[PDB]
RNA sequence: CGAUGUCGGCUCAUCACAUCCUGGGGCUGAAGUAGGUCCCAAGGGUAUGGCUGUUCGCCAUUUAAAGUGGUACGCGAGCUGGGUUUAGAACGUCGUGAGACAGUUCGGUCCCUAUCUGCCGUGGGCGCUGGAGAACUGAGGGGGGCUGCUCCUAGUACGAGAGGACCGGAGUGGACGCAUCACUGGUGUUCGGGUUGUCAUGCCAAUGGCACUGCCCGGUAGCUAAAUGCGGAAGAGAUAAGUGCUGAAAGCAUCUAAGCACGAAACUUGCCCCGAGAUGAGUUCUCCCUGACCCUUUAAGGGUCCUGAAGGAACGUUGAAGACGACGACGUUGAUAGGCCGGGUGUGUAAGCGCAGCGAUGCGUUGAGCUAACCGGUACUAAUGAACCGUGAGGCUUAACCU
RNA sequence: AAUUCCUUGUCGGGUAAGUUCCGACCUGCACGAAUGGCGUAAUGAUGGCCAGGCUGUCUCCACCCGAGACUCAGUGAAAU
RNA sequence: ACACAGGUGGUCAGGUAGAGAAUACCAAGGCGCUUGAGAGAACUCGGGUGAAGGAACUAGGCAAAAUGGUGCCGUAACUUC
RNA sequence: AGGACCGAACCGACUAAUGUUGAAAAAUUAGCGGAUGACUUGUGGCUGGGGGUGAAAGGCCAAUCAAACCGGGAGAUAGCU
């Protein structure tokens, strides 16, 4: 499946 | 060892009763005052009559510290509590006129003579 | 950081250690030989040899102490009657540690410890 | 933290330059029984420094 | 001038008439016997080489022994040089006592610091300790950042980091000499010198005022 | 500590009487008052004692003019001169630190009388 | 755009100099105290708090000072997650509405075991031209470089007054640093004692387990700071801005073109530490090896028997040395560790027996009993007789001494 | 003001010092009466502010007891 | 997906203290959890104690620390009583 | 008497640290809420995909949800990589 950090929004969204 | 914040009792009239150290004067970053050093002070308690009133900002002389004092030979004097004598902001020099509780020999200063002249001990 | 400290830890806590060297002192004073790891063996000395010494003088008290440690009346008994007098004249060093070395299951470094006059 | 390139077969070997073992040499003989043994250790039979301790 | 080799027996007060406690390290200073003199001829420099203790015969090697052999032997603990400066000494185990410091007021003293073995920052370098609390995740005594970003793109040399601490040379300097006592081989210098009890010490008159 | 010890006991007072935690000793200490070198008396309860040869000290607790003061004398110091016991305390307890939490009538200690 | 994590704080930094303080100067509308401004200077130092997410800023109070900038507006494979920024919700606002806002409002998961470079430590290998044990030389590198106040000079110089010096002394501080446990103390689950609940040792009495070390009072060594010693320097060289001497080019003037003197926390040193892988592998002292013999393509050639040193390593007992390696002490001709003897220190009058008492309990024997890592001693135990590694006189050339 | 941009508005209070808080003013950028207005005892793992106690949260970190980290033996992964 | 610190309804229920099926120590009974042995570093995890100070920390007292039982005495604004 | 009070079982999931190639695809430890009620629980039943159910979050409908899963149209179409 996918690692938790990839699914998680705060770490992943990082630069909008 | 007195340091910013820290309540002190007062060993004179003037009428302070409870007082808080808001600065250890005498040097950049100086951590502690003790022995017979000078500190800036904000009155927290104050009797109703009294020379001083609550909220005043003055200086004062550490006269008893619980960590006490050493001097030569290796002995120690410790006092159960922390007390000071209020000084007028310009002239140092007690604003009070009577001293209470014992004071120590270290205080044998030109400016602090009036304290040991008063004061019933050491 | 250990400078001048004394007393091994054997990866236990004070409690466990205390009870173990108790069971072991027994196991030694009883059988007069035991097989055990060299570290455990060496420490055993600082438990046992004092007991034997203590026994060299018989009194009610000295027994009752030898019972607060060890806690086995059979061994406070073997001391005092047997080991006490049996060494009454010996300066110290009632034991000796002989090393066989390297237990199979865990490669632990091994050794025998016996009462020094075992003879039997 | 992970490699960016496969370490080589060479590099592997290098790292193992120190992983090699030492023999013994200090193997020594009992004065009574014949017996090879580790120095300062009981022999197979239970001899050590000539004397026979341990029946086993 | 030169100085001597001693042994820290260490640390006790001596009281004075007018009532003051002078903490002193007690340095035992057995006579130092010059094992060799050195000269601009046998290249280099002017220095003397002493030994002081006593050593087990079965511990003294052939060479060490042969070296002691030239001049009055009785092999000591070790050897130490002191550089010279218009003072002179002949090698026949000249033997130098604590006599030397009768008139000295100074003295510098050098030991081998107690061995802390590790420390890491905080102990080693007085680094500050991160929030003990307040959300800190596994970073309470850690060193924190150790560089900038791409542009140094490296850690600079000599960065303060965790590692071996103590068990190294260190000397102290100044140190008033309190008492000199020949035929007792004692030297009381005022307070605290590096290294542990029993360890070897080198004392020399202070280089600073 | 064999070469010490020697250096030490050759400084120790010998006249020191025996006291005991609980006793109400009076220590008379030298003091260069200002111009005069006089004696000054400190009288209080012995609340803790040393017992380390030359380095022997003890702590005396006074309760002066309101709240306490404690003095640790190094017993073998010149500045002490005189020390006499003045009352015998019944405590069974080596350190009387608990007295600090007491006050007056609550802090009295029985005579030892034996 | 098959991901280049972002404000602020925290921790740690590092450079620049357009220098905040300290240092040296010129000018001053520089009397003095004290300012202003420009020049030189980057060695070191360069605030705690209130409010706010802040940076900032305002305010309080300090200080010699609270410098301006670069470093992915340094620093999230170091921390935080308050701000902006996920799905919830509401206000105001816009919109018929879904919804929306650099409007506001309350609530939400920041992973990565370090291969490489770097960096802090610490070993192994080989080299350094016979081997070996020490002691060195010091190319080179790193560390350190802060400053207040009081007293004397002197109420003198200066100034109508008020006020108040340079220069030079002497003490004593702040922050920082190194070291150390003698003092003062912290810790002290390995010492002693008190005490609650309960279980057990047959029972009384005395003891042990478990309850956070059950709770707690003390506390030995060690480790330690708040504890107590010490440090920044003096001096020397060459300079910066600057001031000069002498002095022509240019009869004069001129610090400069020749020549000479001053001159600062910057520079080179002095102080402390590392340091011969300094392959440019250095110096000094000491110790050790003085057998035979064969083969070929005959040369820094290979080998056989004898030999096995100085020393090293291994092993053992080990250390105020230590992650492991390493480093130090010792191995019976022995105090290396444990034990043991005596002492100390801690605790604070054991158990047993007696006395008083109805009893709880008190007293006597008794400052008893017990007492770790301490001290001084002591071969009782354990450190074996040996084995192992390491060799057997150490290249060529030239020169200088001698043969 | 869960609504105020200008805004840390202004005045009063608390603090040595208060962009928050409590009380007011009204100039309501852009409250308002069942997409309810204004109050309200009690209740709340609700939001903001204050004080006593308390303290290793901090000044500033020290020591200790345990589990890892380190060494030996056995087994033996991972992303890239 | 595992000899997985998780989830799984009903039944029985001793002693000492205790209000108690809380809690602590036990009985009957059942277990020591399928790597161990040494070391006594940094750091990390979980605990204990701390001179003087006492919120100065920080977005915020986050976390820790403190309070803690029974009987009696006694208890303010306000209140829908 | 009580959607009454304190508090275990039982039901919950407010804070923190740990864990994040876990012991665990959502738990552990210390604290926390409810605990005679709109409580909680075993067994069995009914509701079906633009449909269910929803004290309402776009929640849940088998570790899947702004339209479940399985097979089919099927080699959908892809001016894009
Ligand atoms: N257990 C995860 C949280 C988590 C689980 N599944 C996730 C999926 C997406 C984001 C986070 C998660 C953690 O370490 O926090
Ligand atoms: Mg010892
Ligand atoms: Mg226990
Ligand atoms: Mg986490
Ligand atoms: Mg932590
Ligand atoms: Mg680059
Ligand atoms: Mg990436
Ligand atoms: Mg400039
Ligand atoms: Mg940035
Ligand atoms: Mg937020
Ligand atoms: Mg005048
Ligand atoms: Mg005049
Ligand atoms: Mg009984
Ligand atoms: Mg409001
Ligand atoms: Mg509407
Ligand atoms: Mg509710
Ligand atoms: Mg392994
Ligand atoms: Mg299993
Ligand atoms: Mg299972
Ligand atoms: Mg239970
Ligand atoms: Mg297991
Ligand atoms: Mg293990
Ligand atoms: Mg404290
Ligand atoms: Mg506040
Ligand atoms: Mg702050
Ligand atoms: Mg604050
Ligand atoms: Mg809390
Ligand atoms: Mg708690
Ligand atoms: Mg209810
Ligand atoms: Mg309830
Ligand atoms: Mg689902
Ligand atoms: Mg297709
Ligand atoms: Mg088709």
């Amino acid at each position: 499946t996918s690692k938790w950090f990839n699914i998680d929004n705060k770490i992943v969204d990082h630069r909008p | 060892m007195i340091q910013e914040q820290t309540m002190l009792n007062v060993a004179d009239n003037s009428g302070a009763r409870r007082v808080m150290c808001i600065k250890v004067l005498g040097g950049s970053h100086r951590r502690y005052a003790g022995v017979g050093d000078i500190i800036k002070i904000t009155i927290k308690e104050a009797i109703p009559r009294g020379k001083v009133k609550k909220g005043d900002v003055l200086k004062a002389v550490v006269v008893r510290t619980k960590k006490g004092v050493r001097r030569p030979d290796g002995s120690v004097i410790r006092f159960d509590g922390n007390a000071c004598v209020l000084l007028n902001n310009n002239s140092e020099q007690p604003i009070g006129t009577r001293i209470f509780g014992p004071v120590t020999r270290e205080l044998r200063s030109e400016k602090f003579m009036k304290i040991i002249s008063l004061a019933p001990e050491v | 950081m250990r400078h001048r400290k004394s007393g091994r830890q054997l990866n236990r806590n004070s409690s466990h250690r205390q009870a173990m060297f108790r069971n072991m002192a027994g196991s030694l004073v009883r059988h007069e030989i035991i097989k055990t790891t060299l570290p455990k063996a060496k420490e055993l000395r600082r438990v046992v040899e004092p007991l034997i010494t203590l026994a060299k003088t018989d009194s009610v008290a000295n027994r009752r102490l030898a019972f607060a440690r060890t806690r086995d009346n059979e061994i406070v008994a073997k001391l005092f009657n047997e080991l006490g007098p049996r060494f009454a004249s010996r300066a110290g060093g009632y034991t000796r540690i002989l090393k066989c070395g390297f237990r199979a299951g865990d490669n632990a470094p091994m050794a025998y410890i016996e009462l020094v006059d075992r003879s039997e | 933290a992970v490699q960016q390139n496969k370490p080589t077969r060479s590099k592997r070997g290098m790292r193992r330059s120190h992983d090699a073992l030492t023999a013994v040499t200090s193997l020594s003989v009992d004065k009574t029984s014949g017996e090879k043994h580790l120095r300062h250790h009981i022999t197979a039979d239970g001899y050590y420094r000539g004397r026979k301790v341990i029946a086993k | 001038m030169i100085g001597l080799v001693g042994k820290k027996v260490g640390m006790t007060r001596i009281f004075t008439e007018d009532g003051v406690s002078i903490p002193v390290t007690v340095i035992e200073v057995e006579a130092n016997r010059v094992t060799q003199v050195k000269d601009l001829a046998n290249d280099g420099y002017r220095a003397i080489q002493v030994t002081t203790g006593a050593k087990k015969a079965n511990r003294v090697t052939k060479p060490e022994a042969g070296h002691f052999a030239k001049a009055g032997v009785e092999a000591g603990r070790g050897l130490w040089e002191f550089r010279l400066a218009e003072g002179e000494e002949f090698t026949v185990g000249q033997s130098i006592s604590v006599e030397l410091f009768a008139d000295v007021k100074k003295v510098d003293v050098t030991g081998t610091s107690k061995g802390k073995g590790f420390a890491g920052t905080v102990k080693r370098w007085n680094f500050r300790t991160q929030d003990a609390t307040h959300g800190n995740s596994l970073s309470h005594r850690v060193p924190g950042s150790i560089g900038q970003n791409q542009t140094p793109g490296k850690v600079f040399k000599g960065k303060k980091m965790a590692g071996q601490m103590g068990n190294e040379r260190v000397t102290v300097q100044s140190l008033d000499v309190v008492r000199v006592d020949a035929e007792r081989n004692l030297l009381l210098v005022k307070g605290a010198v590096p290294g542990a009890t029993g360890s070897d010490l080198i004392v020399k008159p202070a280089v600073k005022a | 500590s064999n070469i010490i010890k020697q250096l030490e006991q050759e400084q120790m007072k010998q006249d020191v009487p025996s006291f005991r935690p609980g006793d109400t000793v009076e220590v008379k200490v030298w003091v260069v008052e200002g111009s005069k070198k006089r004696l000054q008396a400190f009288e209080g309860v012995v609340i803790a004692i040393r017992n380390r040869g030359l380095h022997s000290a003890f702590t005396v607790r006074k309760i002066s003019n309101g709240e306490g003061v404690e003095r640790v004398f190094q017993t073998h110091s010149p500045v002490v001169d005189s020390i006499s016991v003045k009352r015998r305390g019944a405590v069974r307890k080596a350190k009387l630190y608990y007295l600090r939490e007491r006050t007056g009538k609550a802090a009295r200690i029985k005579e030892r009388l034996n």
